[PDB]
């Protein structure tokens, strides 16, 4: 009896939890950008993807944009699950 | 070079708060207005009843 | 507002944490001092350098005075 | 499966399909984020701090959901948000403007709704996940004292 209403908990909590989580990283996004980069209204805000076993070529390739654009030089929040 | 980016970056930044304090009082400026006159309404209604 | 002395040998990786954790920035003042000065255990007869710390904000005097420790800087009221 | 994610701001947006023509390191999809509000510097900075605390804790709690499912059925990857998958959802998720307000403060009010939010989840499901845990102990108990000699058993 208990498992079916602990399982419906969980989904619940756990699919909250995580919409949260994302929203917790977006305004930690948010933040720390408009300090990093100029704020005359609002900074140029787009996002990424993960990469698998290339991340260190992705590394050097945000590297070297980053490098004439300005732990990173840019801004950055690792979200692993 | 990038010296004079975060120049005008801190200069948005120190406009940005005379600003948003500016509206904190233009606010505060019509909070307590419409309070503060409903108020002596209410004394000089006390008083013109009792004269009543 | 934060002035302070800071040695010649430190001031290039200073500069480098100062632009890493306060991030907005502040309008740092690179000026170097004249012939040796001593302060008696450290450090002994090194030209020093000064610097400014305006910043405006009186939020980040936090965030560098832990700086200002770290790279052990001595710092005065002007 | 990771997850990688960075801005870059300075169109500069079209920037960022040069960014994908990088074809071979990854997609990078948009994920727009709506204009929050915005005025502090001092507290700001200061949220630098608190968002750095609250995300830390937000994902280690949800961490402790998933060995929780193990103790249910006893591995499958079922965690559907909003009926999509978390690569599904991730790549077009917003702020959901009234779950947190956007007319609220973000540094403040939005960011301890989203606090006070989760640690209510966090309290009842740590509490009630152990009388659940409490009940399979003892009727694990139950077949203890079915086992063993007759002396025992």
């Amino acid at each position: 009896k208990q498992f079916g209403p602990l399982v419906r908990w969980l989904k619940v909590n756990f699919s909250e939890a995580f919409i949260a989580w994302i929203h917790v990283k977006a305004l930690r996004v948010f933040v720390e950008s408009v300090l990093r980069y100029g704020l005359p209204v609002n900074f140029q805000a787009m996002l990424l993807q993960p990469n698998k076993k290339t991340m260190k070529k992705l590394r050097e390739v945000l590297y070297e944009l980053y490098k004439h654009l300005d732990y990173y030089p840019y801004v950055y929040y690792k979200i692993d699950c | 070079a990038d010296v004079q980016k975060q120049i005008k970056h801190m200069m948005a930044f120190i406009e940005q708060e005379a600003n948003e304090k500016a509206e904190e009082i233009d606010a505060k400026a019509e909070e307590e207005f419409n309070i503060e006159k409903g108020r002596l309404v209410q004394t000089q209604r006390l008083k013109i009843m009792e004269y009543y | 507002f934060v002035a302070g002395v800071i040695n010649r040998e430190r001031i290039p990786t200073f500069e480098r944490m100062l632009w890493r954790v306060c991030r907005g920035n502040v309008f740092l003042r690179q000026a170097e001092i004249e012939n040796p000065l001593e302060d008696p255990v450290t450090g002994d007869y090194v030209h020093k350098s000064v610097f400014i710390i305006f910043f405006q904000g009186d939020q980040l005097k936090n965030r560098v005075k832990k700086i200002c420790e770290g790279f052990r800087a001595s710092l005065y009221p002007c | 499966t990771e997850f990688w994610l960075i801005s870059a701001p300075g169109t500069w947006e079209k920037l960022h399909a040069a960014t994908t023509k990088n074809n071979n390191l990854a997609v990078s999809s948009k994920f727009n984020i709506p204009d929050l509000k915005v005025g502090t510097l001092d507290v700001l900075v200061g949220l630098s701090d608190e968002l750095a605390k609250l995300d830390a804790f937000v994902e280690g709690v949800v961490k402790k959901v998933a060995q929780y499912m193990a103790d249910v059925l006893e591995k499958v990857q079922e965690n559907l948000l909003a009926n999509g998958v978390d690569l599904v959802t991730y790549i077009t998720r917003f702020q959901w403007d009234m779950a947190k307000y956007p007319i609220k403060q973000s540094l403040k009010n939005i960011s301890e709704i989203i606090a006070k939010g989760v640690t209510q989840i966090d309290n009842d499901l740590k509490s009630r996940a152990s009388a659940y845990n409490n009940l399979k102990g003892n009727l694990q108990n139950l077949e203890r004292k079915n086992a063993g000699s007759l002396l025992t058993r």
